[PDB]
C-alpha cells in the first residue's frame, strides 16, 4: 500500500475532445556554428548518417536525415562545394572541436 | 376546438323564423336543392387579436 | 409513403386513395369510410435497385369516422410516427 | 497492452435504463440477488375518465 | 430518489478487484438531476410529459454520479459522467410539472 | 487549359541479374549508407541529378528523385557503372518508369465541400484529418492532393501523357 | 385470371371479415379464404435468424466477438438508440470479410471498431468528432487515421461530409456557462439559445469567408463562440481572453483556435470598414467584438464588398512576384557517359576505408 | 408541391418537403401537425 505518493488530477472529463492529429516529435534546434561542424563532418565522412550520428551524441539520426535533406532542397550549392572538397579523417582535434562546441554552448546558455 | 358534428347538431337546433308555409318538403334525394324547398345560411367568422 | 395513386380515368384519385393528401397521408377533416387506406405505407423487400412493397393502414370499422389531427414526429431513430386521431 | 485500463471507457450507460424500462414497461420484477420473481407490479393507467 | 438512492450509492462506494491490487473505483455523489430528451445529437433538452406522451417516448432523468479511480496508479477523478437514466414520477421534486 | 504540370518525382527500378554483397559496396562508398539494425538495404546518393537510391542484395535497385524519364535512366546507369566499379557483373535489364509525382497549380481557390458532394465516389476529403482533398480518379487510377491554395499534387502515371490528361480532366471540375 | 371469361381485372376487396379474389367483370370468385397465424402461437413461437439457421456466428472467433462487444459497449456507452448498434455491427461484419482485415493485431481491430462507429454516427446526420472517439480506445490517433484511409480505399463507402450547423449544436452545448453554478461568476452566465444562434451565425460567416476549408472546425467553433460570449458583454467580458474563457469553461482549448480567431478578427475589421458609422468609429481587433450582431445583421453584403476588393493563408499572401518558377530543360544525357571522374570521387580510399574499419571497430 | 405543416408551440405554417428533420424555424419544438384539408365535407344534423 502506497502513502501519499500520488496526486489528485482531473483529466478528460467525457466531453467533446478536440481532434488534435499531430505529434510534434521535438528536435534540438541548430545553431550556426553546429551547421559549419555539421557541414565539414558531412565534407570529412560524407552522406554516412551512420557515422554522423555517432560522433553528434547532442544529435539525433532523424534530425540529421531532416537536416540533410533539407540543405540538399536549399543550398544544393554549398552541399556540392562542401562535397568537392576533402579532408583527412580527424579523432583527437574533432574531440578538441566537440570540447569546444560544448564550452560555446554552456556559455550560451549561461546567457 | 367544438367538434364538426357537435357544432352541426347546435346548428341544427337553432330555430329559423321562415314561414313554413311558404315552402315545400324536400323529394327524396335531390341534394343540391331548389328555390322552393330549401334555404342557404352563410356563416363566416374569423377571430382575430384586437 | 407514395402519393395517391391517380385513376388515369378520371385523372383524380382512386375510392380507396381518396382520403389521402398528395403527401400520401389522409388530411384531417374528411370521413373515413371501410376499406380506405390512412397512410400510404410502402417498405423495401431487401432489408440492386430497391423493391418496395405497399403494407398501407387500413381502417378496420363498421361506421364511418372522421379526422380531427394528425400528428407526425421524428424520434432519433430517423423513424416518422404518424398519429391520426379519428373520431366518432 | 502497456496502455493502462480505466473503467471510463467500459461505463455501460445503457445497462440501468433498459433494466428500469423494462421493468416498469413489463411488469415482471425478477431479483436474483433476493429470488424475487413478481408479476403484474406495474399497469396500465386507465383513462376512462 | 433523494434520500434512499444516496443509501444505496454509500453501501456500494468502493469497488475492485482481485488481480492487480491497489485498483479501484469509488463514488463520490450520484444525482438525478432533470428529465431531459436525448432526442439533440449529444445534447439533452427539456421534455414535457405530453411530449413524451406523444412521441412515444420515457420521460426519465439522467442518473449522473462523479467518482475517482486509478488509471495507471495515477488518481483520476470524473465530476460528471452519466450512468444511466431514471423514469421521473409525475409531479414528483425534480418533475417538470411540481 | 494553358497550364501544363511540373514532373517533380520519378520511381524506378531495375534488376542487376547477380548477388551483390552491401558490405562490401557500404565499405568502399562514400555515399553508402547500411545499418543492418533497422534496415537491410544500402542507400547512396547521387548529387549530380540529384537522386537517392536504394540498393538490395537480391539484385534489386531502386531510384527516386529524378524528374524525367531520361534523368531516371542516367542515374541508373550511373549506380550501375559504380556497382561495377566495386567488382560486381552489375547489368542494366528490365527498366521500366513505375511511378511519377508533379506538381501544378490552378491560381484560384477551390471549395473542397462542392467536390465531395459532387465527386462523393471519386474522392474522401476529411478536413479533420488533413486539409487536402484527397481525389482518386478510376479511369487513369490517379491520386490528386487539393489544396484551398489551388496547387494541386498528381501522382500514380506511368507516363507524362497520363499526368497531362489527368490535370486536363480535373481542371474543368474544378473550375466548375 | 377468370377461368370462363379470361378477364384477368381481379380485384382484392375486403367482405364481412372474409379475403378472397373476385373478378369485377363476371363477379366469379378464383379464390376464397386465406391462412393467417394466431396470435396466441405468435408468443410462443420462438426466432430463428438466418446465419445461425445457416452455421453462420458460430465460426466466430474469440477476437471477432471480441470485436463485436466491444463495438456494442462503445455505442452504448456514448447512448446511441438500437439502429446504430444495428448499423455498426453490420458494417463490422462486413468489413471483417477480408484476409487482410481478419488477420491484424488488437490496435487493428479496435481502430477498426472506431471507424466503424464513426461511419455510423456519419450516416444518420450525426456529428462527432474523431477525438471524442480516439478517446475511448487504447490506441493513438496516426495509426487511427491510417487505418480510417486504408479501410475507406479497401472499401470505398459512403463518407457524408461534417455538417457545421450540427456540430455547432453538439458542441456549444458541452459548455458550463448557461448554468450559473458557484465555479463561474453570475455574471458569466447566459442563455443558451441566444448564443447557439449567435455562434451559428459566426460559424456562418466563417464558412462563407474560407474559414472551414482546410483548417480544422473545432477550432473555429471555439472561436466563434468565445466571440459571441464576448460580444454578449463587452462590458464585463472585453478583459479576458481565449484562455481565461477555457479555464472557465473547463474546456480544452485548441492551439490554433487563437489564430483562427485572428483571422476571423481580420474579417470583421473587412467589414467593418465597409459600414459607414464603423469606419468612422475606428475600431481595432479588440473594439471590433461589440458590434459583431451588427455585421451580422448584413453580412451578405460586407462580405460581398470584401470579397469584390478571397481567403488565402497567410504564408502565400506575401505577394509572390514568381509563382511556380519553370525549372531549365536539362533532360540532355550525353552520348553514352558525361564523365567518370565522379566514380572516383565517390570510392573511398584504402586510408579511408581503414579509418572508417576503426571508428566502429 | 409544397406541403405545409403547423409546428406545436408557435403554430406558424412551416414548407418542408420529404425526407426533411422534422423541426420548426424560430423555435425547437418537434409535433409537427397537418393542416385541415380545403375539400367540401358534408355533415348531417341528426
Ligand atoms: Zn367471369
Ligand atoms: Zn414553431
Amino acid at each position: 500500500c502506497v502513502v501519499e505518493e500520488n496526486d489528485p488530477i482531473f483529466e478528460r472529463g467525457s466531453t467533446t475532445t478536440y481532434s488534435s492529429f499531430r505529434k510534434n516529435y521535438y528536435s534540438k534546434p541548430w545553431s550556426n556554428k553546429e551547421t559549419d561542424m555539421f557541414f565539414l563532418a558531412i565534407s570529412m565522412v560524407g552522406t554516412d548518417f551512420s557515422m554522423i550520428g555517432q560522433l553528434f551524441p547532442h544529435r539525433a539520426r532523424i534530425e540529421i536525415k531532416n537536416k540533410f535533406k533539407r540543405e540538399e532542397k536549399t543550398n544544393g550549392w554549398r552541399i556540392d562545394k562542401a562535397f568537392q572538397e576533402k579532408r583527412p579523417f580527424d579523432f583527437d582535434f574533432f574531440a578538441h572541436l566537440l570540447q569546444k562546441v560544448l564550452a560555446e554552448e554552456e556559455k550560451r546558455k549561461q546567457k | 376546438i367544438v367538434q364538426d358534428e357537435i357544432l352541426a347538431h347546435r346548428l341544427g337546433l337553432i330555430p329559423i323564423h321562415a314561414d313554413p308555409r311558404l315552402f315545400e318538403y324536400r323529394n327524396q334525394g335531390d341534394e343540391e336543392g331548389t328555390e322552393i324547398d330549401t334555404l342557404q345560411f352563410r356563416l363566416q367568422v374569423r377571430c382575430t387579436r384586437n | 409513403v407514395m402519393g395517391p395513386m391517380l385513376d388515369a380515368a378520371t385523372r383524380k384519385p382512386i375510392w380507396r386513395h381518396e382520403i389521402l393528401d398528395a403527401d400520401g397521408i389522409c388530411s384531417p377533416g374528411e370521413k373515413v369510410e371501410n376499406k380506405q387506406v390512412l397512410v400510404n405505407k410502402s417498405m423495401p423487400t431487401v432489408t440492386q435497385q430497391p423493391q418496395y412493397k405497399d403494407v398501407p393502414i387500413t381502417y378496420k370499422g363498421a361506421t364511418d369516422s372522421y379526422i380531427e389531427k394528425v400528428m407526425i414526429s421524428s424520434n432519433a431513430e430517423d423513424a416518422f410516427l404518424i398519429k391520426m386521431l379519428l373520431r366518432q | 497492452r502497456a496502455a493502462q485500463f480505466d473503467v471510463v471507457k467500459h461505463m455501460r450507460q445503457d445497462q440501468i435504463t433498459n433494466g428500469m424500462v423494462n421493468a416498469i414497461s413489463t411488469g415482471n420484477w425478477s431479483l436474483k440477488r433476493f429470488k424475487m420473481d413478481r408479476q403484474g407490479v406495474t399497469q396500465v393507467l386507465s383513462r376512462l375518465s | 430518489i433523494n434520500v434512499e438512492i444516496k443509501k444505496i450509492m454509500k453501501a456500494n462506494e468502493k469497488v475492485t478487484s482481485d488481480a492487480d491490487p491497489m485498483w479501484y473505483l469509488k463514488y463520490l455523489n450520484i444525482y438525478v438531476g432533470l428529465p431531459d430528451v436525448e432526442e439533440s445529437f449529444n445534447v439533452t433538452r427539456p421534455v414535457s410529459p405530453h411530449e413524451c406522451r406523444l412521441r412515444d417516448m420515457t420521460y426519465s432523468a439522467p442518473i449522473t454520479v462523479d467518482i475517482e479511480y486509478t488509471r495507471g496508479s495515477q488518481r483520476i477523478i470524473r465530476n460528471a459522467l452519466p450512468i444511466g437514466r431514471m423514469p421521473i414520477m409525475l409531479r414528483s421534486s425534480n418533475c417538470v410539472l411540481t | 487549359s494553358g497550364i501544363v504540370p511540373q514532373l517533380q518525382n520519378i520511381v524506378s527500378t531495375v534488376n542487376l541479374g547477380c548477388k551483390l554483397d552491401l558490405k562490401t559496396i557500404a565499405l568502399r562508398a562514400r555515399n553508402a549508407e547500411y545499418n543492418p539494425k533497422r534496415f537491410a538495404a544500402v542507400i547512396m546518393r547521387i548529387r549530380e541529378p540529384r537522386t537517392t537510391a536504394l540498393i538490395f542484395s537480391s539484385g534489386k535497385m531502386v531510384c527516386t528523385g529524378a524528374k524525367s524519364e531520361e534523368q531516371s535512366r542516367l542515374a541508373a546507369r550511373k549506380y550501375a557503372r559504380v556497382v561495377q566499379k566495386l567488382g560486381f557483373p552489375a547489368k542494366f535489364l528490365d527498366f521500366k518508369i513505375q511511378n511519377m509525382v508533379g506538381s501544378c497549380d490552378v491560381k484560384f481557390p477551390i471549395r473542397l465541400e462542392g467536390l465531395v458532394l459532387t465527386h462523393q465516389q471519386f474522392s474522401s476529403y476529411e478536413p479533420e484529418l488533413f486539409p487536402g482533398l484527397i481525389y482518386r480518379m478510376i479511369k487513369p487510377r490517379i491520386v490528386l492532393l487539393i489544396f484551398v491554395s489551388g496547387k494541386v499534387v498528381l501522382t500514380g502515371a506511368k507516363v507524362r501523357a497520363e499526368i497531362y490528361e489527368a490535370f486536363e480532366n480535373i481542371y474543368p471540375i474544378l473550375k466548375g | 385470371r377468370c377461368p370462363d371469361c379470361g378477364s384477368t381485372e381481379l380485384v382484392e376487396d375486403s367482405h364481412y371479415s372474409q379475403s378472397q379474389l373476385v373478378c369485377s367483370d363476371c363477379g366469379c370468385v378464383v379464390t376464397e379464404g386465406v391462412l393467417t397465424t394466431t396470435f396466441s402461437d405468435e408468443g410462443n413461437l420462438r426466432e430463428v435468424t438466418y446465419s445461425r439457421s445457416t452455421g453462420e456466428n458460430e465460426q466466430v472467433s474469440r477476437s471477432q466477438q471480441r470485436g463485436l462487444r466491444r463495438v456494442r459497449d462503445l455505442c452504448r456507452v456514448l447512448q446511441l438508440p438500437p439502429t446504430f448498434e444495428d448499423t455498426a455491427v453490420a458494417y463490422y461484419q462486413q468489413a471483417y470479410r477480408h484476409s487482410g482485415i481478419r488477420a491484424a493485431r488488437l490496435q487493428k481491430k479496435e481502430v477498426l471498431v472506431g471507424c466503424c462507429v464513426l461511419i455510423t454516427c456519419r450516416q444518420h446526420n450525426w456529428p462527432l468528432t474523431m477525438g471524442a472517439i480516439c478517446t475511448l480506445l487504447y490506441a493513438d490517433l496516426d495509426v487511427f487515421s491510417s487505418t480510417y484511409m486504408q479501410i475507406v480505399k479497401l472499401l470505398g463507402l459512403d463518407v457524408p461530409s461534417l455538417c457545421l450547423a450540427e456540430l455547432v449544436k453538439t458542441y456549444c452545448s458541452s459548455f458550463k456557462l448557461f448554468q450559473a453554478s458557484p465555479s463561474v461568476p453570475a455574471k458569466y452566465v447566459e442563455d443558451k439559445e441566444k448564443m447557439l444562434s449567435r455562434t451559428m451565425q459566426l460559424v456562418e460567416l466563417a464558412n462563407e469567408t474560407w474559414l472551414v476549408t482546410g483548417r480544422h472546425p473545432l477550432p473555429v467553433i471555439t472561436a466563434a463562440t468565445f466571440l459571441a460570449w464576448q460580444s454578449l458583454q463587452p462590458a464585463d467580458r472585453l478583459s479576458c481572453s481565449l484562455a481565461r474563457f477555457c479555464k472557465l469553461a473547463n474546456v480544452d482549448l485548441p492551439y490554433p483556435a487563437s489564430s483562427r480567431l485572428q483571422e476571423l478578427l481580420a474579417v470583421l475589421l473587412r467589414m467593418a470598414e465597409q459600414l459607414a458609422w464603423l469606419r468612422v468609429l475606428r475600431l481595432d481587433k479588440r473594439s471590433v467584438v461589440k458590434h459583431i450582431g451588427d455585421l451580422l445583421q448584413h453580412r451578405q453584403s460586407l462580405v460581398r464588398s470584401a470579397f469584390r476588393d478571397l481567403l488565402l493563408p497567410p504564408c502565400m499572401l506575401k505577394s509572390p512576384k514568381r509563382i511556380c518558377p519553370v525549372p531549365p530543360v536539362s533532360t540532355v544525357t550525353g552520348d553514352e557517359n558525361i564523365s567518370d571522374s565522379e566514380i572516383e570521387q565517390y570510392l573511398r580510399t584504402p586510408q579511408e576505408v581503414r579509418d572508417f574499419q576503426r571508428a566502429q571497430a | 408541391q409544397p406541403m405545409i405543416y403547423i409546428c406545436g408551440e408557435c403554430h406558424t405554417e412551416n414548407e418542408i418537403k420529404s425526407r426533411d428533420p422534422i423541426r420548426c424555424r424560430e423555435c425547437g419544438y418537434r409535433i409537427m401537425y397537418k393542416k385541415r384539408t380545403k375539400r367540401l365535407v358534408v355533415f348531417d344534423a341528426r
